[PDB]
C-alpha cells in the first residue's frame, strides 16, 4: 500500500491496523488504456 | 484538422538530437527520423518519439548548463496545402507503452 | 499512427511503427498506492486540528496527487511533536468530545506521536471536491487536540482514489524552465 | 468517402502516409539485376541505411502554366545528407528511387499532372511527349487523388552505375489538363516530391579530401 | 620460469622452480568487496552536501582503493552527526528538492543518522574519472541537508568496480621508509 | 630465424600484416556489452562498412627522448574519411579500436617503448606511469618484435557513447628505455600507428550542413 | 559485500535494502590470472 516492507504481522492483529472494507451483494482506467491500436489505417509499404 | 472539406493540407513531424541545432526547412530535415502525412476521412493521427539518450535516463527538471539539452529538440513543419491556411491542427500528448518514471521528488510546485 | 480522432477512443501509437524497438518499463514509482505513503506535514493550526485534507499545501507531493483524482479511501498515519497528551475523537463526535481521558488519550514521550487511524466517514466514500472553502462537515477523519501541537503530519494508507483531475505545474516561461539540480 | 484507401510506405526511418491514395505502379522491373557482378569482385556490399526520404520540389503548377509544363527532376541528383556521401566516398553502384509525389490543392480543381519515372535520355520530343505512358507513371486528379507515388527499379547499362558523371534516372510531370481553381476550389497546387533511393549496394572508393 | 616478454601474455613463476613448496593462501581480505565495506568520514561542507566520493580523502582506504578502479557500482550507508532533520533528495532532482518535509525528511535523535541508500545513476556505470575538478552533474548518489551537519561518513555497499588504475604510495627515501609500529 | 611467427588482420578492405609479430593482447573485455540497449530503441543499426584502418602519427622515438616520452593519441579523432562522416551525422554511437602499433628500426637497438590502451582519463602522474601495466597494454623492443598490437573493447560510461564532446578511449607509448643507435644498429624510429574501429553501431541523427 | 554477518533478513525487506540490479538479454581479471605458466622454455636437469 506504499512502503509496507515488514516480515512480520506488523505484530497488532489484522482487525486493528486498517479499517476492514465491508463488500457488498487499475479497476476501470486500466481497462481503457489496455487498448489503444498502433495499426495502420492503410497498409504498411517499403 | 478542423477546416473545411474544401481545405485539403500537409504537414510533417521532425525529430532531431543533441549536437546541433533543429533545422527550418523539412528539405533539411528530411534527415532526421521523421513522416509525412496528408489530411483524409480520418482525422486523427499520434507519432511516438524514440527514447534516445546516453544513460538510458536523463532528467526531467532543466539547467542553463543543459540549454544543449541532453535530449533533442523535436521539431514540426509544415509541407503544402490549399485553400488550407489558417486551419487548426491540434497536437496532444499521451504515454506511449515504452515510458517508464522513477525516483519521487517533491518540491514546490504550483 | 492514423485513426479517427472525433472519436476519442484510446488510439495510442508506439515506436515500432517507422522504426525501433519497445522497452519494458517498470512504472512501480508512479504506482499510486506506492506514492502517496509518506506523510505530508500541514501545520497544525494550534491544538484543536481537524484531519482533513485540503488543509495541507495543494503544491505537495501527497497533496498534489490528492488534488488529482475527485474521489478516495484511504487510511490514516498521523505524527504529532507536541505538548501534553493527545485526546483523538472519532468523526461527527462532538467538538467538546475530545477532551476526556478515557477518549484515546495518549501520554507524552519523546518527542511527537506515531499512531494508526482509520478511515471513519459514515459515506462509502470521500472526496476533495463536493459540488453540494465549502466541503461537508462528515469529510474528517477524527479529531486531535493535545494542549499544544506543533508538527501534523498524514501518512495516508492504503490508498486509492477513483474518478481523475487536471495535472499541471510550474508555468516557465522559455519553454524549458531553468532550476538547480544536484551537482558535483 | 468511398471504398475507402489509405497507405504509409516506410523507409529506414522515414515514412510518408497519405489518404487520397490511389494506389501505384511499378514499371519495367519490380526485382533488380543480379547485384553480385564480376566488375564488382566481390567487393560490393549493402549500405541499406541511406535508403529513405528526402525533399526537392517540383514547379508550381499555375493555372496559366501550359499544356507542357513538365517539371524535370533527375535521378540521382544532390544529396545533402547519407545517399550523397555515399557517392562521394564512392565510384561504383546502384539503387532504385522509391518517389512518392504529392500535389496540393483540394478535391475541387481541375486538370491533370502526369508523372513519370523514365530511364537514360537527354531530351524529349514535344510530339513524343504524347507517350510517357510507356514508362513507370502516374496520373495525378483531385478528384480521386492528392498522391501520385510509382516506384522504380534500376535500369542503368550496367549492374553498378556510376554518378559523378552519369544520372540515368529523370522524373517528369508534364501538364496533360491545365488548372481550374474555380469557385470554391483552391487557389494554387505547388506540386511536392518525396523520394527514397533503395536496394543500393557500392563498390569502389577513393582517398579523402586531404 | 624464463619465457617471451615484449608479448606480455600473464607469465607468472613461483617457489617450486628452484626449490620449496607453495601454500594455500586466504585473501579473504584483499576482496574487493569486503574492504570497501566499512565508512569513511568525508568533510560535510556546511549544511547541502552532496553525496559525491571525490570529496573524500583521495588518500584513505575505502578512498584510495576507491581511486584504483576507474568504473564501479554500489550503494551507500550513510552517518550524520547533526542538528534539524536531514532531508536527503534523489538524484537529478532539484537542488532547492531538499527541504520539503514530506521527501526523506528523518527526525534527530541521539546522535547520527544511519540510513540505507540506494544508488541512483540514470547511467548503468558510475566513474571517479571521466574524460568527458570537471566530473559530471549525474554523478551524485543524491543529495543531503539538515541545519548543520557536522560527520559526513559514506560506507559504500555491495561494491564492485571494473577496470584498474595505479597503485602507490608513502615515497620513502631510504629505500626503507621508517614509522613507529604498535610496540608493547 | 626462430619458433617462427607472421600474422595478417583484415578490417573490411585493410589487411595489416607483420613478421617480427610477438601475438597481442585484449584487456579488460573480449565481447562487447549487449549494444541493444533501452536508451537507442531499436533505433539503433550495424555499419560496419567503416570498420577498417587509417593511419597517424605518433612521435619519433629518438636516442635523447628521456624515460617518459609517451605520445598520446586519444581515441575516438580526427576522421577524414567513414567513421568520421558518421560522428558528423551521428550522435550516438559505440566501438572497439583495434590498433595494430608498429615502430621500424631493426634488430640492433636498444630500449623500448611502453604501448597501453586506457579508457576515461584527463592526465597522469609521472608516478603512477609505473603501472600501465594495468590497462590493455603491449611492450616493443627490436630484438624480437618491429609490432605491437593490442586490440581494445568497449568501456564508455554507458551502453552507445557519444563523440561530438568525449573520446572515452586514449593511446600512450612512455619510453621505458631510452634508444640506443649503437655500432651498426638503425639511426632512428618514427614510431607509426595504425588503427581500426570495430563492432560499431549508430543511433540518433541530424538535419544537415543546409 | 564486505562485513554483513546478520543471522536475519536483515529485517526489512529485499527490495528494500539496496537497489535491484535489472539484467539484460573477477568475471575478466581473474580470467587472465588464472593462466601463468611456471614453466621452463629449455628442459629441467639435475
Amino acid at each position: 500500500s506504499g512502503n509496507t516492507g515488514s516480515i512480520i504481522n506488523n505484530y497488532y492483529m489484522q482487525q486493528y491496523q486498517n479499517s476492514m472494507d465491508t463488500q457488498l451483494g487499475n479497476d476501470w482506467f486500466s481497462k481503457l488504456a489496455s487498448s489503444a491500436f498502433s495499426g495502420l489505417f492503410g497498409a504498411l509499404l517499403a | 484538422f478542423t477546416g473545411p472539406t474544401d481545405a485539403k493540407a500537409r504537414y510533417m513531424i521532425a525529430y532531431a538530437p543533441p549536437g546541433m541545432e533543429p533545422p527550418k526547412t523539412p528539405e533539411a530535415a528530411a534527415h532526421c527520423i521523421h513522416a509525412e502525412w496528408d489530411t483524409g476521412l480520418n482525422s486523427k493521427f499520434t507519432f511516438s518519439i524514440p527514447y534516445l539518450s546516453a544513460a538510458d535516463y536523463a532528467y526531467t527538471a532543466s539547467d542553463t548548463a543543459e540549454t544543449t539539452n541532453v535530449q533533442g529538440w523535436v521539431c514540426l513543419f509544415q509541407i503544402t496545402h490549399g485553400k488550407a491556411d489558417g486551419d487548426a491542427l491540434v497536437v496532444l500528448a499521451s504515454a506511449g507503452k515504452d515510458f517508464e518514471l522513477r525516483l519521487p521528488v517533491d518540491a514546490r510546485t504550483q | 499512427t492514423t485513426s479517427a480522432g472525433e472519436s476519442a477512443d484510446p488510439v495510442t501509437a508506439t515506436v515500432e511503427n517507422y522504426g525501433g524497438e519497445t522497452q519494458v518499463q517498470r512504472r512501480q514509482h508512479t504506482d499510486v498506492s506506492f506514492i502517496l505513503d509518506r506523510f505530508v506535514k500541514v501545520t497544525p493550526k494550534d491544538q484543536i486540528n481537524v484531519l482533513d485534507l485540503m488543509q495541507t499545501p495543494a503544491h505537495t507531493l501527497v497533496g498534489a496527487l490528492l488534488r488529482t483524482a475527485t474521489y478516495y479511501f484511504a487510511d490514516l498515519e498521523v505524527a504529532v511533536k507536541h505538548e501534553g497528551n493527545l485526546t483523538w475523537v472519532p468523526n461527527g463526535a462532538p467538538e467538546a468530545a475530545l477532551d476526556n481521558t478515557t477518549n484515546p488519550t495518549a501520554y507524552h514521550k519523546a518527542p511527537l506521536t506515531r499512531l494508526a487511524l482509520p478511515y471513519t466517514a459514515p459515506h462509502r466514500v470521500l472526496a476533495t471536491v463536493y459540488n453540494g472553502r465549502a466541503l461537508p462537515t462528515s469529510f474528517n477523519y477524527g479529531a486531535i487536540k493535545a494542549t499544544r501541537v506543533t508538527e501534523l503530519l498524514y501518512r495516508m494508507k492504503r490508498a486509492e482514489t477513483y474518478c481523475p483531475r487536471p495535472l499541471l505545474a510550474i508555468h516557465p516561461d522559455q519553454a524549458r524552465h531553468k532550476q538547480k539540480i544536484v551537482a558535483p | 468517402l468511398l471504398e475507402d484507401r489509405i497507405l504509409t510506405t516506410r523507409n529506414g526511418h522515414t515514412t510518408s502516409t497519405t489518404q487520397s491514395s490511389v494506389g501505384v505502379t511499378y514499371g519495367y522491373a519490380t526485382a533488380e539485376d543480379f547485384v553480385s557482378g564480376p566488375n564488382t569482385s566481390g567487393l560490393e556490399t549493402r549500405v541499406a541505411q541511406a535508403e529513405r526520404f528526402f525533399k526537392t520540389h517540383l514547379f508550381d503548377w499555375v493555372t496559366s502554366d501550359p499544356f507542357g509544363r513538365c517539371h524535370l527532376l533527375e535521378l540521382p541528383t544532390d544529396h545533402k545528407g547519407v545517399y550523397g556521401y555515399l557517392t562521394d566516398s564512392y565510384a561504383y553502384m546502384r539503387n532504385g528511387w522509391d518517389v512518392e509525389v504529392t500535389a496540393v490543392g483540394n478535391q475541387f480543381n481541375g486538370g491533370c499532372l502526369l508523372v513519370a519515372m523514365v530511364p537514360e535520355l537527354c531530351s524529349i520530343q514535344k510530339r513524343e511527349l504524347y507517350q510517357l505512358t510507356l514508362f513507370p507513371h502516374q496520373f495525378i486528379n483531385p478528384r480521386t487523388n492528392m498522391t501520385a507515388h510509382i516506384t522504380v527499379p534500376f535500369v542503368g547499362v550496367n549492374r553498378y552505375d556510376q554518378y559523378k558523371v552519369h544520372k540515368p534516372w529523370t522524373l517528369v510531370v508534364m501538364v496533360v489538363a491545365p488548372l481550374t481553381v474555380n469557385s470554391e476550389g483552391a487557389p494554387q497546387i505547388k506540386v511536392y516530391a518525396n523520394i527514397a533511393p533503395t536496394n543500393v549496394h557500392v563498390a569502389g572508393e577513393f582517398p579523402s579530401k586531404e
